[PDB]
Protein backbone atom coordinates (compact mmCIF):
# COMPACT_ATOMS: atom_id res chain seq x y z
CA UNK A 1 0.00 0.00 0.00
CA UNK A 2 1.58 2.72 -1.18
CA UNK A 3 -0.10 5.43 0.70
CA UNK A 4 0.71 4.14 3.89
CA UNK A 5 4.40 4.84 3.17
CA UNK A 6 4.13 7.88 1.77
CA UNK A 7 2.37 8.81 5.02
CA UNK A 8 5.57 7.33 6.63
CA UNK A 9 7.55 9.60 4.55
CA UNK A 10 6.00 12.45 5.07
CA UNK A 11 5.76 12.50 8.54
CA UNK A 12 9.46 11.00 8.83
CA UNK A 13 10.71 14.35 6.94
CA UNK A 14 8.27 16.45 8.41
CA UNK A 15 9.57 15.85 11.98
CA UNK A 16 13.23 16.54 10.75
CA UNK A 17 11.91 19.57 8.55
CA UNK A 18 9.77 21.96 11.06
CA UNK A 19 12.66 23.38 13.52
CA UNK A 20 13.40 26.81 12.44
CA UNK A 21 11.77 30.45 11.82
CA UNK A 22 11.37 32.13 8.80
CA UNK B 1 31.76 28.20 18.57
CA UNK B 2 32.80 31.78 19.75
CA UNK B 3 33.63 31.93 23.48
CA UNK B 4 36.59 34.30 22.71
CA UNK B 5 37.68 38.18 22.60
CA UNK B 6 38.51 37.66 18.71
CA UNK B 7 36.89 35.68 16.21
CA UNK B 8 36.79 34.95 12.35
CA UNK B 9 35.00 33.86 9.71
CA UNK B 10 35.02 33.97 5.41
CA UNK B 11 32.84 33.05 3.29
CA UNK B 12 32.62 32.21 -0.34
CA UNK B 13 31.80 29.97 -3.46
CA UNK B 14 32.37 26.88 -1.67
CA UNK B 15 28.73 26.71 -0.22
CA UNK B 16 30.22 26.65 3.17
CA UNK B 17 31.24 30.01 5.95
CA UNK B 18 34.56 29.25 7.81
CA UNK B 19 35.35 30.14 11.46
CA UNK B 20 38.77 30.12 13.12
CA UNK B 21 41.34 31.74 14.96
CA UNK B 22 44.36 33.22 14.65
CA UNK B 23 46.76 31.12 16.54
CA UNK B 24 47.64 28.44 14.11
CA UNK B 25 45.20 28.30 11.30
CA UNK B 26 42.51 25.61 11.81
CA UNK B 27 39.24 25.94 11.09
CA UNK B 28 37.04 25.31 14.27
CA UNK B 29 33.71 25.32 12.33
CA UNK B 30 32.54 25.03 8.90
CA UNK B 31 28.67 26.09 9.06
CA UNK B 32 26.90 24.99 5.96
CA UNK B 33 25.37 27.59 3.78
CA UNK B 34 23.69 25.86 0.60
CA UNK B 35 21.47 26.87 -2.45
CA UNK B 36 23.00 30.75 -3.12
CA UNK B 37 26.70 32.55 -2.56
CA UNK B 38 27.30 34.78 0.43
CA UNK B 39 27.15 38.60 -0.35
CA UNK B 40 28.17 39.84 2.98
CA UNK B 41 28.49 38.49 6.55
CA UNK B 42 28.11 40.55 9.72
CA UNK B 43 28.34 39.55 13.63
CA UNK B 44 25.85 40.96 16.24
CA UNK B 45 27.36 43.74 18.31
CA UNK B 46 26.13 41.45 21.53
CA UNK B 47 28.02 38.48 20.20
CA UNK B 48 25.82 36.22 19.65
CA UNK B 49 24.73 35.29 16.29
CA UNK B 50 26.35 35.68 12.94
CA UNK B 51 24.34 36.83 9.61
CA UNK B 52 25.54 35.63 6.49
CA UNK B 53 23.12 37.75 3.39
CA UNK B 54 23.51 36.69 -0.50
CA UNK B 55 20.44 36.12 -3.09
CA UNK B 56 16.95 36.63 -1.31
CA UNK B 57 17.70 35.53 2.32
CA UNK B 58 19.35 36.34 5.22
CA UNK B 59 20.50 33.62 7.44
CA UNK B 60 21.60 33.51 11.44
CA UNK B 61 23.70 30.95 12.27
CA UNK B 62 24.88 30.90 16.04
CA UNK B 63 27.67 31.51 18.15
CA UNK B 64 27.76 30.10 21.21
CA UNK B 65 26.17 26.70 20.89
CA UNK B 66 27.19 24.15 17.40
CA UNK B 67 24.45 24.21 14.82
CA UNK B 68 25.00 24.07 11.59
CA UNK B 69 21.53 25.79 10.44
CA UNK B 70 20.22 29.23 9.55
CA UNK B 71 17.90 29.30 12.56
CA UNK B 72 16.47 32.56 11.95
CA UNK B 73 16.21 33.06 8.20
CA UNK B 74 14.24 36.26 6.62
CA UNK B 75 13.00 36.65 3.19
CA UNK B 76 10.63 38.49 1.80
CA UNK B 77 12.91 40.82 -1.17
CA UNK B 78 13.51 39.71 -4.87
CA UNK B 79 16.86 39.88 -5.37
CA UNK B 80 20.10 39.65 -3.52
CA UNK B 81 21.08 41.33 -0.62
CA UNK B 82 24.20 43.62 -0.55
CA UNK B 83 25.18 44.42 2.98
CA UNK B 84 23.61 44.07 6.11
CA UNK B 85 23.84 45.60 9.50
CA UNK B 86 22.44 46.18 13.15
CA UNK B 87 22.02 48.78 15.69
CA UNK B 88 24.83 48.87 18.26
CA UNK B 89 22.72 47.75 20.88
CA UNK B 90 21.28 45.29 18.55
CA UNK B 91 17.38 47.00 18.48
CA UNK B 92 16.99 47.22 14.09
CA UNK B 93 19.07 46.04 11.21
CA UNK B 94 19.61 47.73 8.10
CA UNK B 95 19.88 45.95 4.80
CA UNK B 96 20.36 47.00 1.48
CA UNK B 97 18.91 44.79 -1.21
CA UNK B 98 20.10 44.46 -5.13
CA UNK B 99 16.94 45.38 -6.63
CA UNK B 100 15.72 49.05 -5.73
CA UNK B 101 15.72 49.21 -1.92
CA UNK B 102 17.17 49.87 1.26
CA UNK B 103 15.14 49.03 4.21
CA UNK B 104 14.75 48.34 8.03
CA UNK B 105 14.36 45.24 9.92
CA UNK B 106 12.65 44.68 13.50
CA UNK B 107 14.68 42.07 15.73
CA UNK B 108 11.99 41.62 17.85
CA UNK B 109 8.60 39.02 18.22
CA UNK B 110 6.55 42.03 18.30
CA UNK B 111 4.28 44.57 16.10
CA UNK B 112 6.86 47.40 17.37
CA UNK B 113 6.86 48.63 13.51
CA UNK B 114 10.24 50.81 13.24
CA UNK B 115 11.07 48.91 9.69
CA UNK B 116 10.38 51.49 6.52
CA UNK B 117 12.17 51.48 3.29
CA UNK B 118 14.05 54.25 1.47
CA UNK B 119 13.18 53.32 -2.51
CA UNK B 120 15.71 54.94 -5.25
CA UNK B 121 16.01 54.80 -9.18
CA UNK B 122 19.46 52.47 -8.95
CA UNK B 123 20.26 49.23 -8.09
CA UNK B 124 22.08 49.49 -4.75
CA UNK B 125 25.69 48.12 -3.96
CA UNK B 126 26.63 49.56 -0.09
CA UNK B 127 25.03 50.77 3.06
CA UNK B 128 26.76 52.74 5.81
CA UNK B 129 25.24 53.36 9.39
CA UNK B 130 25.98 56.57 10.67
CA UNK B 131 28.39 56.04 13.85
CA UNK B 132 25.64 58.15 16.20
CA UNK B 133 23.36 55.73 14.89
CA UNK B 134 21.49 58.54 13.28
CA UNK B 135 21.82 58.84 9.25
CA UNK B 136 22.75 56.13 7.10
CA UNK B 137 24.80 56.10 3.37
CA UNK B 138 22.90 54.50 0.18
CA UNK B 139 25.83 53.99 -2.83
CA UNK B 140 24.07 52.97 -6.12
CA UNK B 141 24.82 51.72 -9.81
CA UNK B 142 24.46 55.68 -10.64
CA UNK B 143 27.17 56.92 -8.62
CA UNK B 144 24.81 58.33 -5.94
CA UNK B 145 25.50 59.04 -2.62
CA UNK B 146 22.12 58.71 -0.62
CA UNK B 147 22.54 60.59 2.56
CA UNK B 148 19.13 59.55 4.26
CA UNK B 149 18.40 60.50 8.08
CA UNK B 150 16.06 58.29 9.79
CA UNK B 151 14.70 61.09 12.04
CA UNK B 152 13.24 62.67 9.42
CA UNK B 153 11.79 61.61 5.66
CA UNK B 154 14.07 63.33 3.41
CA UNK B 155 17.08 62.62 1.61
CA UNK B 156 20.24 64.44 0.36
CA UNK B 157 21.44 62.78 -3.41
CA UNK B 158 24.99 63.27 -3.99
CA UNK B 159 27.17 63.00 -7.57
CA UNK B 160 30.34 63.06 -7.64
CA UNK B 161 30.78 61.61 -11.29
CA UNK B 162 27.53 60.04 -13.36
CA UNK B 163 28.13 57.13 -15.46
CA UNK B 164 30.10 54.98 -12.87
CA UNK B 165 28.92 52.73 -10.56
CA UNK B 166 30.51 53.21 -6.49
CA UNK B 167 31.40 50.10 -5.24
CA UNK B 168 31.99 50.97 -1.16
CA UNK B 169 31.70 53.76 1.72
CA UNK B 170 32.73 54.68 5.12
CA UNK B 171 33.31 56.46 7.71
CA UNK B 172 35.24 55.86 10.70
CA UNK B 173 33.94 55.64 14.13
CA UNK B 174 35.72 59.25 15.50
CA UNK B 175 33.67 60.51 12.84
CA UNK B 176 36.49 62.84 11.09
CA UNK B 177 35.74 61.76 7.54
CA UNK B 178 33.60 59.87 4.59
CA UNK B 179 35.42 57.98 1.79
CA UNK B 180 33.64 56.40 -1.35
CA UNK B 181 35.18 54.65 -3.89
CA UNK B 182 33.89 53.78 -7.63
CA UNK B 183 34.17 51.43 -10.65
CA UNK B 184 37.08 53.32 -11.86
CA UNK B 185 39.47 53.53 -8.98
CA UNK B 186 38.50 57.46 -7.86
CA UNK B 187 38.36 57.58 -4.27
CA UNK B 188 36.80 60.74 -3.20
CA UNK B 189 36.15 61.71 0.96
CA UNK B 190 34.05 64.40 1.61
CA UNK B 191 33.95 66.01 5.47
CA UNK B 192 30.95 64.86 6.97
CA UNK B 193 29.08 66.20 9.51
CA UNK B 194 30.21 68.71 11.86
CA UNK B 195 27.17 69.69 13.28
CA UNK B 196 26.59 67.61 16.55
CA UNK B 197 23.79 69.25 17.69
CA UNK B 198 20.53 69.28 15.55
CA UNK B 199 22.28 67.16 12.12
CA UNK B 200 22.92 69.45 9.79
CA UNK B 201 24.88 67.23 7.41
CA UNK B 202 27.22 69.31 5.62
CA UNK B 203 29.40 68.27 3.35
CA UNK B 204 32.40 69.63 1.70
CA UNK B 205 35.01 67.73 -1.03
CA UNK B 206 37.83 67.70 0.86
CA UNK B 207 40.29 65.35 -1.52
CA UNK B 208 40.22 63.10 -4.73
CA UNK B 209 43.09 60.40 -4.52
CA UNK B 210 43.62 59.11 -8.03
CA UNK B 211 44.99 55.21 -7.61
CA UNK B 212 43.91 51.62 -8.31
CA UNK B 213 43.41 51.84 -12.42
CA UNK B 214 41.38 49.03 -11.95
CA UNK B 215 38.18 48.34 -10.73
CA UNK B 216 38.05 49.26 -6.45
CA UNK B 217 35.80 46.75 -4.60
CA UNK B 218 35.62 47.75 -0.60
CA UNK B 219 37.61 50.59 1.05
CA UNK B 220 37.47 50.95 5.05
CA UNK B 221 38.57 52.89 7.71
CA UNK B 222 40.23 51.93 10.90
CA UNK B 223 38.77 52.23 14.62
CA UNK B 224 41.84 54.07 15.56
CA UNK B 225 40.66 56.67 12.21
CA UNK B 226 44.10 57.20 11.29
CA UNK B 227 44.30 54.22 8.90
CA UNK B 228 42.48 53.62 5.60
CA UNK B 229 42.91 50.27 3.64
CA UNK B 230 40.98 50.00 0.23
CA UNK B 231 41.04 47.14 -2.26
CA UNK B 232 41.19 46.00 -5.39
CA UNK B 233 41.01 44.34 -8.47
CA UNK B 234 44.89 44.87 -9.44
CA UNK B 235 45.70 42.45 -6.78
CA UNK B 236 46.53 44.79 -4.28
CA UNK B 237 45.33 46.56 -1.05
CA UNK B 238 46.90 49.86 -0.29
CA UNK B 239 46.57 51.62 3.05
CA UNK B 240 46.73 55.26 3.34
CA UNK B 241 46.78 57.61 6.04
CA UNK B 242 44.12 60.63 7.15
CA UNK B 243 47.37 63.15 7.90
CA UNK B 244 47.68 64.24 4.32
CA UNK B 245 46.26 61.10 2.50
CA UNK B 246 49.69 59.77 1.25
CA UNK B 247 50.41 56.45 0.83
CA UNK B 248 51.37 54.18 3.90
CA UNK B 249 51.68 50.48 3.13
CA UNK B 250 51.15 48.66 -0.49
CA UNK B 251 50.42 45.12 -0.34
CA UNK B 252 50.24 42.83 -3.00
CA UNK B 253 49.48 38.97 -3.63
CA UNK B 254 50.89 39.48 -7.43
CA UNK B 255 53.21 36.58 -8.32
CA UNK B 256 55.22 38.69 -10.91
CA UNK B 257 54.42 35.82 -13.62
CA UNK B 258 52.44 36.91 -16.86
CA UNK B 259 51.38 32.58 -16.76
CA UNK B 260 48.46 34.05 -13.93
CA UNK B 261 47.19 36.68 -15.74
CA UNK B 262 45.13 38.01 -12.44
CA UNK B 263 44.48 34.78 -10.50
CA UNK B 264 42.47 36.36 -8.24
CA UNK B 265 41.17 39.86 -6.97
CA UNK B 266 41.09 41.57 -3.34
CA UNK B 267 38.02 41.35 -2.02
CA UNK B 268 36.94 42.68 1.60
CA UNK B 269 39.25 43.41 4.51
CA UNK B 270 39.43 44.70 7.93
CA UNK B 271 41.18 46.21 10.74
CA UNK B 272 41.66 45.09 14.55
CA UNK B 273 41.41 47.06 17.63
CA UNK B 274 44.91 47.93 17.70
CA UNK B 275 44.63 49.21 13.98
CA UNK B 276 48.49 47.29 13.59
CA UNK B 277 47.45 43.67 12.31
CA UNK B 278 44.79 43.14 9.52
CA UNK B 279 42.69 40.19 7.86
CA UNK B 280 42.56 40.42 4.13
CA UNK B 281 39.77 38.30 1.77
CA UNK B 282 41.75 37.78 -1.63
CA UNK B 283 39.88 35.37 -4.01
CA UNK B 284 42.98 33.11 -4.51
CA UNK B 285 41.15 30.48 -2.22
CA UNK B 286 42.21 31.15 0.93
CA UNK B 287 42.63 34.31 3.28
CA UNK B 288 45.56 36.00 5.01
CA UNK B 289 46.76 38.02 7.56
CA UNK B 290 49.44 40.92 7.26
CA UNK B 291 50.91 43.81 9.44
CA UNK B 292 50.21 47.20 8.33
CA UNK B 293 54.07 48.26 8.95
CA UNK B 294 56.50 45.23 7.74
CA UNK B 295 54.43 44.70 4.82
CA UNK B 296 54.90 40.64 4.43
CA UNK B 297 52.13 38.56 5.54
CA UNK B 298 52.17 36.84 8.97
CA UNK B 299 49.39 34.24 8.58
CA UNK B 300 47.19 32.42 6.00
CA UNK B 301 44.04 30.12 6.09
CA UNK B 302 43.57 28.06 3.48
CA UNK B 303 40.69 25.63 4.17
CA UNK B 304 38.10 27.06 1.30
CA UNK B 305 37.46 24.95 -1.92
CA UNK B 306 36.47 27.92 -4.02
CA UNK B 307 36.87 32.00 -3.86
CA UNK B 308 35.91 33.83 -0.50
CA UNK B 309 34.19 37.47 -1.39
CA UNK B 310 33.55 38.32 2.27
CA UNK B 311 34.75 38.17 5.94
CA UNK B 312 33.79 38.93 9.00
CA UNK B 313 36.61 40.08 11.93
CA UNK B 314 35.38 41.21 15.28
CA UNK B 315 37.55 41.62 18.22
CA UNK B 316 37.58 43.09 21.75
CA UNK B 317 37.44 46.43 22.37
CA UNK B 318 40.91 47.09 23.86
CA UNK B 319 43.63 47.51 21.57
Amino acid sequence: SNTAQRLERLRKERQNQIKCKN
Amino acid sequence: VGSDPVILATAGYDHTVRFWQAHSGICTRTVQHQDSQVNALEVTPDRSMIAAAGYQHIRMYDLNSNNPNPIISYDGVNKNIASVGFHEDGRWMYTGGEDCTARIWDLRSRNLQCQRIFQVNAPINCVCLHPNQAELIVGDQSGAIHIWDLKTDHNEQLIPEPEVSITSAHIDPDASYMAAVNSTGNCYVWNLTGGIGDEVTQLIPKTKIPAHTRYALQCRFSPDSTLLATCSADQTCKIWRTSNFSLMTELSIKSGNPGESSRGWMWGCAFSGDSQYIVTASSDNLARLWCVETGEIKREYGGHQKAVVCLAFNDSVLG
